[PDB]
RNA sequence: UAAAUUAUGGUCAAUUGUUAGUAUUCAUAUUAAUUUUUUUAAAUGUUUUAUCAUUUUAUAAAGGUUUAUUUUUGAAAGAUUUUUUGUAUAAAAUUUUAGGAAUAGUUAAUAAUAAUUUAUAAUUUUGAUUAGAUUGUUUUGUUAAUGCUAUUAGAUGGGUGUGGAAAAAUAAAAAAAA
């Protein structure tokens, strides 16, 4: 009887008359975290795990929810959750593939709104019709290779540039200029002649010592007498 | 017209400009090309490649060099290895051995759902650490 | 990562050591990068390359730089900060002032030309610190010349 | 039985009317590679992977499977075995017997199969190498064997295989062709795994096609 | 708002919770946010 | 720390005996941090 | 209260199943091909000798 | 252990065999994927089928677009024999004269006895069709095989014009097939795929030649580009090229 | 930077503390750095960073540090020796997945380096402990490559010269043995063993067969070095010190969303 | 850019803590739960047969997984009989950490190829990969309520691979061929 009081219980075995009989589980039960690692030498690199984390997969606060009322399913009525996907296709580097990137939709309740996220599809081609730029629809098919399930279905749209400039020769489209970077700290141009590479080869090996030397910790405020 | 950084261009927000701006689909396709053999039959299924061949079309793009000498490779494999095998048996008949004590002496001769899967990490990823230590890494693709 | 310590957490094996890249010679892709704590982008302009201006490829430097002043202030600034310039680097000023001129329409160079031998008169007239001007620079010179069309 | 009689009149018919002016090919489309389940099976020319209601018009058929029995002596834990495989080749209409033995010797893919020369048979009837399928009126149901140069006297034990078990392998032999693929030292890993039935499978006598019991 | 969640003060909750605004989701007119 | 911990809405950046403790700790740590510099050069 | 007078009285009026609306229920040509096959062998036995 | 233990390409099961027979009574052995290569790969382009009484009797007369011998095709075809030429000996007498170069649109086999009054009105046809479509642009790249490799064939892509040309064809068709009774090798309600022939074995060369072009000599040139060419004419000819040492002239009209 | 840093005494002893208490990336990398700029590396230098090195049981950076060595002609001692064979020893080697952990050994010849390291330690006048000819056998037979003739050689020498026996260079000499198909060294060493009282090999004996006639993937086992587990090993004996069985897991000293703070439980 | 009605219909939304100049949800209430007054074991011989054997008996806690766990009718149900018809290993979305950077027997094409093929490969700042935490998308608690706060047991590698299916090494509230 959950909606009986705590003294108003007279048993507990089943249910008198009706309802639902649920475990009471135990939420307030003040799960503690305990530090076992020092503030600055978490065993992790990029984040660190200081206090309780939140477990879930749907359950976890604010509520995200899969949202199947997108443009995807309101063009097209698909036998399989996602079976059908509209997207550009961007990557052309693997044969007889073409990367699609496709975006869903999650909803979160709490605001009442929903965001979009991107997600990339490997999507199978013959004749190498996909160019850079085309509006491709996609579907799901047998298993292909490791990552590919999807298989074009229609080009909406042609890229037309981007096949007068295959024709011409020249890429589909120009490479980015700015990419991924390679590590956190900033990348400086070299710009030493040959003369100085060995000079500034020294400068970059001084300044990695002392980097390393920063392993140590703060310098005493003494310094070391014997 | 270069596009901005390779972080956004993977996503597809490049050409979502085109879509933004109301013109994410107008082009006259019937004139630039053909558009019977642009498209798939929903019926069958087949895509638009299955149609063009069923049509007798080709939508081939123009290929750069690699490409083209990928698929001549991959043309001259049956031909290179009928002549082969008829030539030089000997090491064929070698590496068929090799082959055929190899199937016997592996992981999963047996194809059951654990072998089947294409993704063997990350379907695994729980003994991934502790039993197995093949892979570094849980996932190697998109998916 | 894997090269360089463990899991982490030991200060100063976390972020990769500085990295230096050759423009001419990438051993990266996409040099240039955007992210909220590694912009690159701004550390590869005019003005931080005055630390190491003792030692450095202005002929790479006029080739790939931002915000890069105007050939005569770049001289004179290095003539300011004492670097010794040899004949390569003389050659390189005298190209990278070579490529304005190509710039610049066929009538309307003269101006640009008479900067050319404004700044080779400096050059000659510099004293200290060694300004070395050799055949190469010399070649520089009569390439700009011609296509100036003085003969 | 009543289906290739059928078939065979309805295409005579098919190929006598004169009064067609053919069928059209944007109507009529071919099999999809794409398909539900993680699968690539294939099905015969005139069977498509989606549902067609409609009978297709009669086609000739440029490209017949011929399925070649071979024998094969697999090694069994109790023993060697005689059992049987089958190698297919895609062979075109009008395909003579040399070129079908060059396509199963090309097709084969067994060390083992093709070993020596051997001759294509029918029912125990010997196939002439000079004249084509036409001749013997062969289909694709047509059951083809083959008989290698000494697979007539495989009834010795000195032509059997010598099974470890009761016949002596010497250093020597340890060194020759399936002696060393099959491996006498029990290794830790035993990569030499091989199908295993014990010796009371079919009882106290061998496997056979009536009851003697 | 559970006072083991997060840090012990309740606008490291309300931080925490920020990064997941679907207002301020990344995207390509808000990345790297963090 | 919060230099401008002011109430809401007040007409002024901050109150200037609240700065004084802020302005104490800065300068208590430039001059140990300053000292120390100078010791270890 | 969940008794029945707590329910609108023109549940009651309904024909049978009228309530049930036109369903769209699409599947790929492969199970489309699966099921045909499947229901057609049905029709023709659904059992050893018991059909 | 280079990479997954049972590759998707290796997982093919087979449906002409007897269900019950695979897992027990025998193993079939053999290489599925060259079955299942596709018609993209392998060259193969899907010709009109014709009916068995069309598909007996030999071809009288083609459609074909006359085009001068200055063209672009004719010189990069002329380049393309010259490097078979030197990298193989045996295929010249396989690879066809380059002044017997003509884009093909339909093959027809008129009756002798009674040609003189079905050219007439086949001509005025194509006249009363031509009389309005401008000259074509038809841009040429790829290779493709008819026959079973016995006919190797320049393929047409969809471009501009393409479109005017594949309606002028069925119209083309509609007139000729249609309205007055002429053995067209396909249907009248389907549309003849554009081509070039550069590469052709004979039946009686079928004796010596094998029985099909092998794809390693132009598997470097399947998908060469072979650029644009104007076509402004049309002209019903007839397989007959020797004596006059060009195309024979039985019908022409000046698009 | 600043003089503090700068003074090579503070180089050694953080580069010490370093080897103490991290991986030998970290030494490797600070030590080939320090050489690279100033850092005048002594025999010191060199035995500290070995040790982190035969620590953690590598060849590679071994040899490369020996080369370095070589190199800045520096004459080392027996730590040195004994730090480079017991480093050959400990070099990790696993059989997992049909998959070796180490490909590198094959190439290395690490067998070679620790036979010419305990020669050359013998030679030079320095002391010979058990520890580096046990190594040495282990580096000589191991599940990945055969080397039977020259351990057996080492093991006579070891017979002659009454040197201890390890458990852990028996176990991998028999199975070298009776891998290469001889079961009269194997039954050899077993005698050897169990006269000598091996804890592994105390009650193995076995009597003589051959009394009549005179002298003439495979394995899926993993070996790593000590320090890999030391913190499990640690962990597990603290908390259960009289269940040596009893497979110390998590919430056994940690609750619930806390750390258990070994980072890597069974690697 | 018109009003309503042939009149409450179609079935209950409702908030309670005696403070302490003001700013800001933060001491003490109520409900739910833990805590004292001693409530509260998980059983030891499964069975039949043609006898040194064979036949029937398939998911308990062990190992820490956030782009992740997915498959059969070949046994049985199962029937005059023979015979026959079909599958299925694949997906999509939701995925934690105060101070956030690189990851890897690796992607695609080819094939029952390649420890040694071909290619401008693949993952990731739209937050990846390692590391920490936690058995994933019908369970509770509180409130008038978009919230906040809980939940469980069980899929942790192969290596003569039996079986329809490995889930196969103590652990019942499962009657298992009279
Ligand atoms: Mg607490
Ligand atoms: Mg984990």
């Amino acid at each position: 009887p959950w909606w009986n009081f705590q003294t108003e219980h007279r048993q507990r075995c089943v249910l008198m008359y009706g309802g639902a009989r649920t475990k009471n589980t135990h939420n307030a039960n003040h799960r503690v975290f305990i530090k076992k690692y020092k503030r600055n030498a978490f065993p992790n690199r990029t984040r660190h795990h200081w206090a309780v984390s939140m477990t879930g997969v749907l359950s976890q606060r604010p509520r995200r929810m899969p949202w199947p009322y997108d443009l995807t399913s309101l063009i097209f009525n698909q036998p399989r959750q996602g079976s059908d996907k509209i997207g550009y296709v961007v990557g052309t580097s693997m044969l007889k593939t073409a990367v699609v990137a496709t975006n869903h939709m999650v909803y979160y309740p709490k605001f009442n709104q929903r965001v979009s996220r991107t997600k990339r599809f490997f999507a199978h081609d013959e004749d190498l019709a996909c160019v850079e730029g085309d509006l491709v629809h996609i579907k799901q098919c047998r298993k292909i290779s490791k990552y590919k399930h999807y298989y074009v279905f229609s080009i909406l749209e042609p890229n037309v540039e981007g096949r007068e400039r295959l024709k011409l020769g020249l890429k589909a489209v120009p490479p980015p200029l700015f990419g991924y970077p390679v590590s956190r700290r900033i990348v400086k141009l070299n710009l030493t002649s040959t003369e100085g590479t060995q000079e500034k080869l020294a400068a970059a090996i001084q300044e990695h010592v002392q980097d390393a030397y920063r392993f140590s910790g703060p310098t005493p405020d003494q310094p070391r007498n014997r | 017209l270069q596009p901005p950084n390779l972080v956004t261009y993977r996503q597809g927000s490049y050409w979502k400009y085109d879509w933004n701006a109301g013109l994410a689909i107008s082009t006259n396709l019937a004139d630039v090309m053909d558009p019977r053999g642009l498209n798939g039959c929903v019926e069958t299924g087949r895509s638009r490649s299955e149609v063009a061949r069923d049509l007798g079309l080709s939508y081939t793009r123009p290929l750069h060099e690699n490409e083209k000498k990928q698929l001549s490779h991959q043309a001259v494999y049956y031909e290179r290895l009928a002549k082969f095998k008829m030539e030089q048996p000997e090491a064929a008949r070698a590496m068929e051995r090799e082959r055929f004590v190899r199937k016997f002496s592996g992981m999963f001769v047996k194809m059951d759902i654990r072998s089947g899967a294409p993704d063997f990490p990350s379907t695994y990823r729980r003994l991934l650490g502790t039993k197995v230590v093949r892979w570094a890494s849980k996932r190697h693709g998109p998916n | 990562n894997a090269a360089m310590g463990l899991y982490g957490g030991e200060p100063g094996f976390e972020k990769a050591h500085r990295v230096w890249v050759d423009p001419d010679r990438p051993h990266i892709k996409h040099i240039y990068n955007q992210t909220a704590l590694a912009r690159n982008l701004r550390y590869a302009r005019y003005g931080y390359f005055k630390r190491d201006m003792h030692l450095l490829d202005v002929d790479k430097l006029v080739r790939h730089a931002r915000l890069l002043p105007t050939p005569g202030r770049l001289l004179t600034d290095f003539l300011y900060q004492r670097v010794p310039l040899p004949d390569k680097s003389c050659a390189a000023l005298i190209r990278y002032q070579r490529q304005q001129i190509e710039m610049l329409e066929v009538w309307g160079r003269h101006a640009s030309f008479q900067c050319a031998v404004e700044m080779f008169e400096r050059m000659i007239v510099t004293n200290i610190p060694p300004v070395e001007v050799g055949v190469e620079t010399h070649g520089e010179m009569v390439l700009c010349a011609a296509a100036c069309g003085k003969w | 039985g009543h289906y290739q009689q059928e078939a065979f009149e309805a295409r005579k018919r098919f190929e006598e009317s004169t009064t067609y002016p053919g069928p059209i090919r944007a109507a009529t489309p071919g099999d999809t590679r794409f398909y539900s389940g993680s699968l690539e099976s294939i099905l015969h020319d005139t069977d498509r992977h989606y549902w067609r209601a409609v009978t297709d018009d009669p086609r000739v058929q440029h490209l017949i499977p011929l399925r070649i029995r071979f024998k094969i002596f697999t090694w069994v834990t109790s023993g060697w075995e005689q059992r049987m495989q089958v190698v297919q080749i895609m062979a075109p209409k009008d395909s003579t017997i040399a070129q079908v033995k060059d396509l199963v010797i090309v097709e084969n893919q067994s060390p083992y199969l093709c070993v020596s020369s051997f001759h294509l048979a029918i029912d125990g009837k010997e196939l002439d190498p000079q004249k084509t399928l036409g001749e013997y009126g062969i289909t694709e149901q047509s059951q083809i064997d083959a008989i290698e140069q000494n697979d007539h006297l495989l009834h010795r034990d000195d032509e059997r295989p010598r099974d470890w078990t009761v016949d002596e392998i010497t250093a020597e032999d340890v060194k020759r062709s399936p002696y060393k693929e099959m491996e006498m030292q029990p290794l830790q890993n035993l990569a030499p795994r091989y199908e295993a039935r014990p010796k009371g499978y079919f009882g106290r006598t061998y496997y056979s096609g009536m009851k003697q019991s | 708002i559970a006072h083991w969640y997060c840090g012990h003060k309740f606008r490291h909750r309300f931080m925490r919770d920020k990064r997941f605004h679907p207002s301020l989701q990344a995207s390509h007119d808000a990345r790297n946010r963090f | 720390g919060q230099v401008t911990f002011g109430p809401r809405n007040y007409p002024y950046p901050s109150s200037r005996w609240l700065a004084r403790r802020f302005q104490m700790k800065k300068h208590r740590i430039i001059k140990r941090f300053r000292f120390r510099r100078y010791k270890l050069a | 209260f969940r008794g029945a007078d707590t329910y609108s009285v023109k549940y009651c009026e309904q024909g049978r199943y009228e309530y049930q609306r036109y369903l769209m229920i699409n599947r790929f040509p492969s199970e489309y091909k699966k099921h045909f096959l499947s229901f057609l062998s049905n029709i023709r036995m659904s059992s050893g000798s018991a059909t | 252990e280079r990479g997954l233990y049972f590759p998707i390409n290796h997982r093919i099961v087979d449906h002409r065999i007897a269900p019950g027979v695979t897992v027990e009574e025998t193993d079939v052995q053999s290489r599925y994927r060259r079955e299942l290569r596709t018609n993209f790969a392998t060259g193969e382009t899907r010709q009109t089928i014709a009916p068995p009484w069309s598909a007996r009797e030999r071809p009288t007369h083609f459609f074909s677009l006359r085009l001068p011998s200055r063209n672009s095709v004719t010189l990069r075809v002329k380049e393309m024999h010259n490097h078979l030429l030197f990298s193989h000996q045996q295929c010249a007498p396989m690879l066809v004269s380059p002044t017997k170069l003509h884009i093909t649109l339909g093959v027809m086999t008129i009756p002798e006895n009674s040609r003189e009054e079905l050219v007439k009105n086949i001509q005025q046809s194509m006249s009363e069709t031509f009389a309005c479509v401008q000259p074509l642009q038809l841009r040429f790249r790829g290779l493709g095989t008819f026959d079973f490799g016995r006919v190797l064939f320049i393929r047409v892509v969809p471009e501009a014009d393409f479109g005017r040309l594949e309606r002028a064809v069925c119209d083309i068709r509609r007139r000729v097939g249609g309205v007055l009774g002429v053995d067209l090798k396909g249907n009248p309600h389907d549309s003849y795929v554009p081509h070039v022939t550069v590469a052709k074995i004979r039946p009686n060369q079928r004796q010596q030649l094998g029985d099909t072009i092998p794809q390693s000599l132009w598997a470097d040139y399947q998908h060469h580009d072979f650029g644009d060419v104007t076509l402004s004419t049309v002209d019903l000819c007839r397989m007959k090229g020797s004596p006059d040492g060009y195309y024979h002239t039985e019908g022409a009209v000046h698009l | 930077t600043d003089p503090v840093r700068r003074d090579p005494t503070e180089f050694l002893r953080v580069l010490r503390r370093m080897s103490r208490t991290t991986s030998w990336q970290k030494t490797m990398l600070f030590a080939s750095k320090g050489r690279m700029v100033g850092y005048r590396l002594t025999r010191e230098h060199y035995n500290t960073v070995l040790f982190s090195q035969s620590l953690w049981g590598r060849a590679l950076e071994i040899v490369r540090v020996v080369r370095a060595m070589q190199e800045d002609k520096v004459q080392p001692n027996g730590a040195t020796y004994y730090y480079i064979v017991n480093g050959m020893g400990n070099a990790d080697h696993g059989w997992n997945y049909d998959f070796r952990i180490n490909r590198r050994l094959e190439k290395i010849q690490h067998w070679r380096v620790a036979l010419e390291a305990l020669e050359a330690c013998e030679a030079n006048g320095f002391d010979s402990t058990d520890t580096m000819h046990n190594s040495a056998l282990i580096t000589l037979v191991i599940p990945g490559f055969n080397r039977w003739q020259q351990a057996s050689l080492l093991l006579q020498r070891m017979l002659r010269e009454d040197r201890r026996m390890h458990p852990t260079m028996v176990k991998f000499y028999h199975d070298c043995l009776v891998r290469n198909n001889r079961p009269r060294e194997a039954s050899s060493l077993m005698r050897l063993a169990a006269e000598r009282g091996v804890h592994g090999y105390e009650d193995k004996w076995e009597a003589d067969v051959y009394k009549g006639r005179p002298l003439d993937t495979e394995i899926n086992s993993v070996f790593r070095p000590r320090v890999y587990r030391q913190l499990w090993y640690k962990w597990q004996h603290i908390a259960n010190r009289y269940r040596p069985t009893a497979a110390l897991k998590r919430r056994q000293l940690a609750p619930r969303d806390s750390p258990t703070g070994i980072p890597g439980f069974y690697r």
